[PDB]
């Protein structure tokens, strides 16, 4: 029978028993007990162990009783527009924010950008990976903005620098950035303020409309459907 | 319906969290309006005079604290260093310490502009509050002939005091528990006693004799800060908040306007800082926060030992 | 952007014009700009003004230990760190780069390697005590010629300077207050002056050289413009004695030595004139606090 | 028409509509109007703005600028209007009769003479080389020669704007000339001989030293003077 | 317990806080039809099979 | 660098039975290389190895009369490789090992470096890489074992007991004595599968499992002994057995390479 | 300094079997943390070790994962910079075999270990790495990185040696001084020793849930 | 108290006032090194140049699109003099004055504008040091660079004369340059113009054309030797080759 | 009395000069122009602020200072109107007015001054007006003076910075920028210095509002 929680270490269950494939969590590796060669599934976290059907079975382990990759939704800030892509960072990945510490205090008073200050200009390359405050970046390109009629998207129509948009990864990119797309329904801007950042919150009205309480302005964007 | 976890909205909206936690009472930090962090210590165990029958003899530490509020940790220790003096409330009579701060936030490189500031500060507030005369450092050094060692009951030297302190799990604004951490470990700093053998002159200090360090004890203070918000009618669920201890993301990313008290229980203060880029400070708000800081210092003076 | 633009019709225009014999600002081609020099209230401290360059400089003292291994002498150190404030185009720290570490190299080697200022009187008690002395330039608005402004505005705030009369007491020292005992000088053995030099080439490299003739075009003093399209530069320093403190060619476009050494001689006949107009302004200067001291009586 | 500060009391009725300038801001929290610049107000279906002094230049749509090309890509060029500042863009179908066959040869380091187009907050400013509004191409293009002269925003559209301003009048008394007028800050001349065009360059640098309008001919008369 | 029987309004979307009845229910029934790419991949369907 | 395929057949041929290299070397013999000493007139001793794919190390020998109460260690070691920065990691971590090699008790001889009764010679080891392809431990051993066998010292004839009174050190002006110390040697091991490489070159220690440092000194295996990851993406565990088969090899090997390195 | 008050320049400084404790999860701004804490008849110590990542890196594109490992002083500066670097590369050695870097692309991994205390109540520097390799492991799988095993160490005399699959395996080995002939006795002892080490360490990771 | 020039014409290592020292060089001596490479010693100096390029450039940023990047490094050993240097020359200002001024004389003679988007970095590692390092650092890099195939106007020739009271002297040691004050030379060709000039201590000014004559004339002999060897290295390759 | 001076240099694009007894500085400003990317901030301006001592080189001592007066200028200017751009401020300390070693508040004040008047030089937009003073309380007869001098400064008991806001003809007080006290004081005594430097610091805004319209009116039409 299979085990019911697991630790790095903890071998699972052999090849056969069907056909078994290591799932997340999991790993195949050789083993000589009694001089014999052996093969098992060995866990690599601590969590739980499910068996779906997918004859071939894929074994995972689940923490509990990240790093962004191609299928994940992601919370992005909306930084640089141009006509032909948005550039954005990212805040949140699958509800797990992302860095744990933003910076935030590390440079002073003021409004300050996290590479902005003093400690920007000394921080040692060559003996870690990034600096405090640093963030994964994006790219939406205009043809990603939607699936149909992408090649009359009109980018400041959809986007404004400062928003917040929920997106799909697509691509691992190169080093600096990863490749996003909004073409669904449940994409999109989640979040915005009236008068490029400067005015109150405004709630989504329609599919292509946002609308100011205080005022009744309204404003075009790509409007990810709520509830 | 849609919904995101308390950490990613003070992400993503911070300003949109305070003012709907405000709008219940609470706060995101899950206390109430005027309720402070708690705190507790442990002092000097880790110096070389902490066990008064076997003194360690590989420790040059002078005097420690360790305190604990709420998630953060400091450490503070305190060392010390020998100079030759060559050549009233007045502050030219007065001596400070050398601070050295260290926040641990995932980065390696050189110091960042909180650090630095902190430890000027806090140089600079020892400096002003009258705490440590300059006679109180002054070296009555003893000599050493065939071999032992007589004391009074020529040259002149005078002691340097030097302090290093460690900010681990931090979340908020850190000045006011380094303050505290500090006042806590100088109240138990020991002096070793010294003797002496172009002219080279060794001074050398006692390996298991010294004496206190005699500091104005009426003069100690304690820090606290508050924070002053401006309430939204469209954001409110189903007029101006003071606040006490900020603490958070929330809180820290989104409030402008602050008040910084270093108060003594005599009944006087040694500090203030105001800071209006937000809402309006009124005189009011500066009357309820100096009763509020005043209860603090009490509360902080008259709790251990 | 940090990146100073320049069209090619400004460059063709400013290359014609020297063809022609013309400056934009009227000078000749031997021609220095007028120094102007305003003393402070605080001795060593002195403003420098030449037609649009800004410089500021002060000078300070204070009681260390000698070295160990020269225990007869004092301590000098200059310093130059240059701001945002006199242009856009220079970052804030910066003290790694060509032109800081050349203008360095070049202030240290006329003012310090040369021993204008005499370190062993700088000397309180042998091998224990002495003091040490700073000089401070601060670079207020960039139109050129830093180097030069900086020579004599570290010359003439050295110059300017009194220090603080001092005594023995047995092991230690007494530092007098300045209204009780008429702090005092220091020693000045030199007085060294920079003069710079700019080369521009009104035809192509082949011709510069494999080319017989030496055409060649040298000017005094450049201007922002100007050093901006230059092709070479030269600096030399020099003291009323005819004595050559330096001279710098470090690359640049090649010259004839007969042009070298001519250059070399038109910059005297300006240190000359420097040198006096610095001793006259010092001359009045003290005139004018005496004077106020009397009236004061 | 009176000097104005920042905070100051907004002197105009709340009822009447007007339009807003340069200088004035409407606060996007409080729906309210107050002047953010120091300076004169000039009130005018009428206009309010306040005329400041300003050296730092800031795209806005329908203006006459000179740039410098400071780099080509595959559609465009790269333009720049002042030393510091962000650049703006140049298309290569932004010229008269332009097509996929008759493309331009500018190079960089050349000199221009366009009008700004489009200048939105959240994108970068584009420029072209005819007036697309009228049709007309006054001038529009590459500048040969010359010489290149800085002045601050006032004095040049004061030269561009103002006929009764007299600096013109009185270099054309003295020689022919080419000019064309930028108000980014640049003024571009040129002359048949290397020394009128010297002394137009010095004679108009001098006068922008100077606030009196009354001292330009004896300016130019010295100046030209001087060049013998 | 405050924030137990508060959630979905302190951790949810941006909504006014005195919004009528009337444009909350029109703000719904938008959302409840086609989306512009909807309308457009319905028709090309027929196309690409 | 190379690529998955070429990594694969590289691996297939080292971890086989019997292993091919793909010079085809035996698993105990090394690759010819050329040695230059005394050709820095200004120091007590130099050296110069270059191997046979352009790796290059230069080593020169200096020295200092110390008191030998306040100073402990009577040999330092300083390297420098070109292209790497002062404070990087696997310079340091060279630099340790090699002074912990020549420690004071580890088998060299440290009795002759001293002159009178208060004073003694220090030694300075600089060494200077001028190109490499691998981890270079082993050729800077060798280039300091070369250069260490022909230095020559001032010769003192001013007195030996100076415990009660003292004259200043004072030495021969045209004499020099030779310094007869004894010198270890370092050598690196790779691991591939279940298999030991002496010397391995570049392209075997991209696909290798492990590897080990091991010293040896006078006919027995010195106490500083590492294990060491050639690669970073193919570094796995051994099994115990591997150890000793190692430490049996240097044992058996060492003295040919002691004999090539002579003179 | 321009960056630091460090007083006078003419001031001169003054001149004069185990039991374990593990506990993991208590720093808020890290994704994962420790606390380790050893006591015997002779020797004290403690230890705090912090990770952070995966996170983004600097360069060009890299198909697997980059680990850093820092080491840092506590309340007393014994060591030097020489010896630190030497143990973290010996450290990052023994980690880049038990972590499954494959599923980290383009990515860092940073690791710091605070000397809070080490006093003696009755070769200094090996007898320090085993409770730093436990620490790195449970703040590792506190973070929630993929591990293909729990890794472990010894100490015997000067030899320092670390196990993975039930101590039939190796990855790594240090030897300083010591017996040159005692070799079987030292691996037999660091085995015992690691067996104990991973049994405190899988019933801490299974109990605080 | 020396005599540094006796009255019967010697200079303390037996020259005379006008001789250079014995000068030797290689070329080709790092094959698997470098593009080029160069082995010089000039009296007691011993220098190593190598020349790495034109290739591409390692970041985006250091990218020209009219021409190529030239980079110079200068590295001066410990255990270049009789006494041991305490401290690493890596970073000081000497050092970087140094390399600013090489970079600055070679931009001018190299024909960068024929190598765009590329860049070439040149390492120099000196062994030993016995006065004038400047004109070896010189005559060093020029034989590294015709060794490497790259496009240049000319030579470039480095020397050094010394002024003793009223004595020049020519290629000055250690012993010399302590006692006297020195002038260093860059020449071009077989013409008068001078690519560098330093003076770094005092010289009377009436006294300076002398020296820059006699300098001129020894880097003209120095150009000759460099030419010489080239050729007959050239003559070497190319007879069985 | 105070003196200023307004666009003294020439490759900036705001200048001036501000002297106060013995304390004297002088600043510039330059912007908005492109900033770094680390530096660049999606909606709103970016500040880069530098203060420079008279004597030595930059310490610790100085980024204290920076720090306030980006604390004091980041609400007086309208950011919004210039998203993603740079401004850079730098400030150049000539004469110290006091011990360095021991006080630092005049500078402070004396900077705060040079910048608002740089600022309203180069043409940057604005919120509102500025005012800063500095204040002390001597010992003995714990009186309080407005604008001490150096010699009261060496026998005072707490030291003192104020900086205010105005609005409406330089007559309406708005908000309280920065209030920084050191030393021993109650709350009779902080409460009398309030008032005290609010009169104070009326009387400098309007000398000060004379100064720029003198000095700017000319260069218009």
């Amino acid at each position: 029978q299979f085990p019911e929680i697991a630790y790095p270490g903890k071998l699972i269950c052999p090849q056969y028993g069907f056909n078994y494939v290591p799932g997340p969590g999991t790993k195949l590796i050789q083993y000589e007990h009694n001089g014999r060669t052996l093969e098992a599934i060995t866990a690599t976290l601590v969590g739980t162990v499910r068996c779906e059907e997918e004859k071939n079975i894929l074994v995972s382990v689940l923490p509990g009783t990240n790093l962004p990759k191609e299928g994940d939704i992601v919370l992005t800030r909306v930084t640089r527009l141009s006509l032909q892509r948005a550039n954005v960072e990212i805040l949140a990945v699958e509800d797990k924010p992302s860095p744990i510490d933003s910076g935030i205090g590390s440079n002073g008073s003021g409004i300050v950008a996290a590479g902005g200050g003093s400690g920007a200009a000394t921080f040692s390359v060559s003996q870690a990976s990034s600096d405090l405050g640093e963030t994964f970046r994006g790219i939406i390109r205009s043809q990603d903005v939607r699936s149909t009629d992408r090649d009359r998207v009109k980018v400041i129509e959809c986007f404004k620098p400062g928003d917040i948009v929920r997106a799909q990864v697509l691509s691992l990119g190169d080093g600096t950035n990863y490749y996003l797309t909004t073409a669904r329904n449940d994409l999109g801007v989640v979040f915005a303020r009236a008068a490029n950042g400067a005015g109150g919150l405004m709630y989504a009205t329609d599919w292509q409309m946002m609308t100011s309480p205080v005022t009744g302005a309204t404003e075009k964007r790509k409007c990810a459907k709520p509830f | 319906p849609i919904t995101f976890p308390p950490e990613v909205l003070a992400r993503i909206s911070p300003e949109l969290s305070l003012q709907r936690h405000l709008s219940l009472g609470i706060r995101p930090c899950l206390r109430k309006y005027e309720e402070f962090r708690d705190v507790a210590i442990e002092n000097n165990t880790l110096s070389r005079y902490a066990d008064a029958g076997n003194i360690d003899t590989k420790n040059n530490i002078l005097g420690s604290n360790v305190l604990k509020s709420g998630k953060t940790i400091v450490i503070t220790s305190i060392t010390g260093g020998i100079i030759e003096e060559t050549s009233e409330d007045i502050i030219a009579n007065y001596a400070s310490v050398y601070p050295v701060v260290e926040v641990e936030r995932g980065r390696v490189g050189a110091c960042t502009d909180e650090e630095m500031t902190i430890s000027q500060k806090l140089h600079d507030s020892i400096l002003h509050s009258r705490i440590l005369p300059k006679k109180a450092l002054k070296v009555k050094a003893g000599v050493r002939s065939a071999f032992s060692v007589l004391y009074p009951d020529k040259r002149k030297w005078s002691y340097v005091l030097y302090a290093k302190i460690v900010v681990l799990s931090r979340t908020g604004p850190v000045f006011d528990l380094c303050w505290n951490s500090l006042m806590y470990a100088l109240q138990s700093v020991k002096l070793p006693r010294a003797f002496i053998d172009r002219e080279t002159y060794e001074i050398i200090c006692d390996q298991t004799k010294s004496v206190p360090l005699m500091i104005n004890a009426k003069n100690i203070a304690f820090a606290s800060n508050y924070g002053i918000v401006e309430l939204d009618p469209e954001c409110q669920l189903q007029n101006t908040v003071l606040i006490a201890d900020l603490d958070t993301e929330a809180e820290e990313t989104s409030i402008h306007s602050t008040i910084s008290i270093l108060a003594a229980p005599s009944g006087n203060y040694k500090q203030l800082t105001l800071m209006g880029g937000g809402a309006k400070i009124t005189p009011e708000m500066i009357k309820r926060s100096l009763l509020l800081s005043r209860v603090r210092a009490d509360d902080l003076s008259t709790r251990f030992n | 952007a940090k990146d100073i633009e320049i069209s090619a019709s400004e460059s063709k225009f400013i290359l014609e014009a020297l063809r022609q014999n013309y400056r934009l600002d009227g000078r000749s081609f031997d021609q220095f700009r007028d120094v102007e020099i305003t003393f402070g209230k605080e001795f060593g401290d002195v403003s420098v003004k030449m037609g649009n360059t800004k410089v500021h400089c002060r000078i300070s003292c204070q009681i260390a230990q000698p070295y160990e291994d020269r225990p007869f002498e004092g301590l000098f150190v200059i310093s130059t760190e240059i701001s945002p404030m006199a242009g856009s185009q220079f970052e804030n720290g910066n003290i790694t780069g060509e032109d800081e570490v050349l203008c360095s190299r070049i202030i240290e080697k006329s003012v310090r390697r040369s021993g204008a200022l005499d370190v062993e009187g700088l000397c309180i008690v042998a091998g224990s005590k002495c003091w040490a002395v700073r000089a401070d330039v601060h670079f207020l608005d960039c139109d050129g010629g830093f180097i030069d402004a900086s020579c004599i505005a570290v010359m003439a705030g050295l110059m300017h300077f009194k220090k603080p009369d001092i005594t023995v007491h047995g092991e230690q020292i007494i530092v007098h207050p300045v209204n009780e005992r008429e702090p005092v000088p220091l020693g000045i053995l030199h007085i060294p002056i920079c003069v710079t030099f700019s080369f521009f080439n009104p035809q192509d490299t082949e011709e510069n050289i494999k080319g017989e003739t030496n055409s060649e075009i040298s000017i005094i003093d450049a201007t922002l413009k100007e050093e901006l399209l230059r092709d070479g530069v030269l600096t030399v320093t020099l003291n009323k004695n005819r004595e050559v403190v330096q001279v710098s060619k470090a690359g640049g476009l090649p010259m004839d030595a007969l042009t070298l050494m001519k250059c070399c001689h038109e910059a005297y006949s300006i240190i000359e004139k420097i040198t006096d107009q610095i001793l006259q302004l010092l001359k009045e200067d003290s005139e004018k606090r005496n004077k106020y001291a009397a009236m004061l009586t | 028409s009176t000097f104005i500060f920042p905070g100051d009391s907004f002197p105009v009725d709340p009822t009447t509509p007007v339009k807003l300038g340069p200088g004035i801001y409407c606060d996007p929290n409080t729906q309210e109007i107050r002047p953010v610049n120091t300076g004169v107000l000039h009130v005018s279906v009428q206009t309010a703005y306040i005329d400041y002094s300003s050296k730092r230049y800031i795209p806005s749509v329908n203006d006459f600028v000179i740039g410098v090309i400071i780099g080509t890509f595959s559609d465009s060029y790269k333009v720049s209007l002042q030393n510091f500042s962000s650049s703006v863009s140049l298309s290569y179908m932004a010229f008269p009769n332009a097509s996929k066959k008759n493309r331009p040869t500018l190079q960089v380091g050349d000199l221009v003479y366009a009008r700004v187009c489009t200048a939105e907050k959240e994108l970068e400013a584009e420029i072209e080389c005819f007036d697309s509004t009228t049709g007309r191409d006054a001038g529009f293009g590459i500048l040969e020669d010359g010489m290149i002269i800085d002045v601050n925003l006032n004095f040049a559209r004061q030269l561009l704007f103002n006929n009764d301003f007299p600096l013109l009048k009185v270099l054309a008394a003295h020689t022919k000339f080419e000019v064309a007028i930028g108000l980014n800050g640049k003024i571009w001349v040129k002359c048949e001989e290397l020394s009128n065009t010297l002394a137009c360059y010095r004679t108009i640098m001098e006068c922008c030293q100077k606030n009196d309008t009354a001292a330009f001919k004896d300016i130019a008369k010295r100046q030209f003077k001087e060049i013998l | 317990l405050s924030l137990k029987k508060h959630n979905n309004e302190l951790l949810g979307i941006f909504v006014p806080c005195n919004l009528p009845k009337t444009t909350r229910k029109v703000a719904i029934e938008n959302f409840n039809r086609p989306s512009p790419d909807d309308i457009i991949q319905s028709a090309q369907l027929n196309a690409f099979n | 660098s190379l690529s998955v395929a070429e990594k694969s057949y590289l691996y297939d041929s080292l971890a086989s039975t019997p292993s091919i290299r793909p010079d085809g070397r035996l698993p105990h013999q090394f690759r010819p290389i050329e040695i230059f000493t005394d050709f820095l007139p200004s120091s007590n001793g130099s050296s110069r190895i270059i191997a046979s794919d352009g790796s290059e190390c230069i080593v020169s020998i200096k020295s200092k009369v110390v008191d030998h109460h306040v100073e402990n260690e009577l040999l330092q070691v300083d390297v420098d490789i070109a292209g790497q920065r002062d404070d990087a990691l696997v310079v340091e971590t060279i630099t340790s090992l090699l002074n912990k090699v020549l420690k004071s008790g580890s088998g060299v001889d440290s009795s002759k470096l001293q002159l009178t009764k208060k004073y003694s010679f220090k030694i300075f080891v600089d060494v200077l890489v001028i190109s490499s392809h691998s981890h270079p431990i082993s050729l800077i051993s060798f280039a300091i074992y070369s250069a260490l066998n022909s230095t020559y010292l001032p010769k003192l004839i001013s007195a030996f007991d100076d415990l009660e009174v003292e004259e200043l050190p004072t030495f021969h002006d045209y004499d020099m004595v030779k310094l007869d110390i004894n010198p270890p040697l370092v050598f690196i091991l790779a691991v591939v599968g279940n298999n030991m490489l002496l010397d391995p070159a570049a392209n075997e220690s991209e696909v290798a499992n492990n590897g080990l440092i091991i010293s040896w000194s006078n006919g027995k295996i010195t106490s500083p002994i590492r294990s060491v990851a050639l690669n970073d993406s193919n570094v796995k565990s051994f099994k115990p057995h591997l150890l000793k088969q190692g430490l049996a090899m240097v044992e058996k090997y060492a003295p040919d390479v002691v004999r090539s390195l002579e003179n | 300094d321009r960056r630091r008050l460090l007083g006078p320049a003419a001031a001169k400084p003054m001149a004069f079997e185990q039991e374990l404790s593990l506990h993991t999860g208590f720093i808020e701004n890290c994704n994962g943390s420790a606390l380790v804490e050893a006591r015997s008849l002779g020797h004290q110590t403690s230890l705090i070790t912090a990770v952070y990542g995966p996170r983004s890196i600097r360069g060009s594109f890299t198909s697997q994962g980059t680990i850093s490992i820092q080491l840092k002083n506590g309340l007393l500066e014994k060591y030097n910079t020489n010896e630190l670097k030497e143990v973290s590369s010996f450290l990052m050695g023994i980690f880049n075999s038990v972590v499954n870097l494959s599923r980290y692309p383009k990515s860092g991994i940073d690791i710091f270990v605070y000397l809070t205390y080490d006093k003696d109540l009755t070769s200094q520097i090996s007898s320090l790495i085993p409770h730093c390799i436990t620490s790195i492991t449970l703040a590792l799988a506190d973070a929630g990185i993929e591990l293909v095993d729990m890794a472990g160490a010894g100490e015997a005399n000067g030899t320092v040696v670390s196990f993975i699959k039930n101590g039939e395996e190796i990855v790594g080995f240090w030897k300083d001084d010591g017996d040159d002939e005692d070799l079987l006795e030292c691996l037999d002892r660091c085995k015992e020793q690691y067996n104990r080490y991973r049994d405190l360490m899988i019933s801490c990771l299974m109990n605080q849930e | 108290r020396l005599e540094i020039y006796s009255p019967e014409g010697l200079r303390l290592d037996g020259r005379r006032w006008n001789e250079l020292r014995r000068f030797e060089s290689s070329i080709n001596t790092h094959p698997h090194a470098a593009d080029g490479s160069s082995y010089m010693e000039q009296g007691n100096n011993k220098i190593i140049t190598l020349v790495k390029g034109p290739k591409e450039p390692r970041l985006k940023s250091q990218m020209d699109t009219s021409k190529a990047l030239l980079n110079v490094s200068v590295n001066i050993t410990k255990f270049s003099k009789f006494e041991r240097s305490k401290s690493s020359h890596k970073n000081e200002r000497r050092v970087l004055e140094i390399q600013t001024s090489l970079v600055r004389m070679f931009e001018k003679n190299v024909m960068l504008n024929i190598y765009p988007r590329t860049v070439i970095d040149i390492e120099i590692h000196v062994l030993e040091q016995d006065g004038g390092i400047m004109g070896s650092l010189i005559n060093g890099i020029t034989l590294a660079l015709i060794d490497a195939g790259i496009s240049m106007f000319d030579y470039i020739s480095g020397i050094s004369v010394g002024l003793y009271d009223t004595t020049p002297l020519l290629d000055t040691n250690s012993l010399e340059e302590n006692a006297m004050s020195t002038v260093t030379l860059g020449v071009v060709g077989k013409s008068e113009k001078l690519s560098l000039l330093l003076v770094e201590d005092k010289i009377p000014l009436d006294r300076l054309e002398n020296v820059l004559a006699i300098g001129i004339a020894g880097a003209h002999r120095v150009r000759d030797l460099m030419d010489e060897e080239l050729r007959k290295h050239a003559q070497k390759r190319v007879s069985n080759a | 009395s105070v003196q200023a001076e307004i666009g003294i240099l020439d490759h900036v694009d705001g200048s001036s000069e501000f002297v106060s007894q013995d304390t004297k500085v002088i600043c510039s400003v330059t912007g908005p122009i492109e900033p770094k990317a680390r530096q660049e901030l999606p909606t709103q301006l970016a500040l880069e602020i530098i203060v420079r001592p008279a004597k030595g080189v930059a310490t610790t001592r100085e980024k204290v200072l920076e720090d306030k007066l980006r604390a004091v200028l980041t609400p007086l200017i309208t950011r919004h109107c210039y998203p993603r751009q740079l401004c850079q401020i730098t400030c150049q300390i000539l004469e110290s007015g006091e011990d360095e070693a021991e006080f630092s508040l005049r500078e402070l004040s004396c900077c705060i001054n040079a910048a608002f008047l740089a600022l309203v030089d180069a043409g940057i937009a604005l919120n509102s007006m500025c005012a800063s003073i500095p204040i002390a309380i001597i010992k003995d007869t714990s009186d309080i003076i407005v604008d001490p001098t150096a010699e009261q400064l060496k026998i005072s008991l707490s030291v003192h910075t104020l900086a205010l806001e105005f609005v409406n003809g330089g007559k309406v007080v708005k908000n309280v920028l920065l209030l920084d006290s050191n030393g021993d004081f109650n709350e009779d005594q902080l409460f009398s210095l309030l008032e005290l430097g609010e009169q104070k610091c009326q009387e400098l805004v309007t000398n000060i509002r004379r100064i720029i319209q003198d000095n700017i009116s000319p260069r218009l039409v």
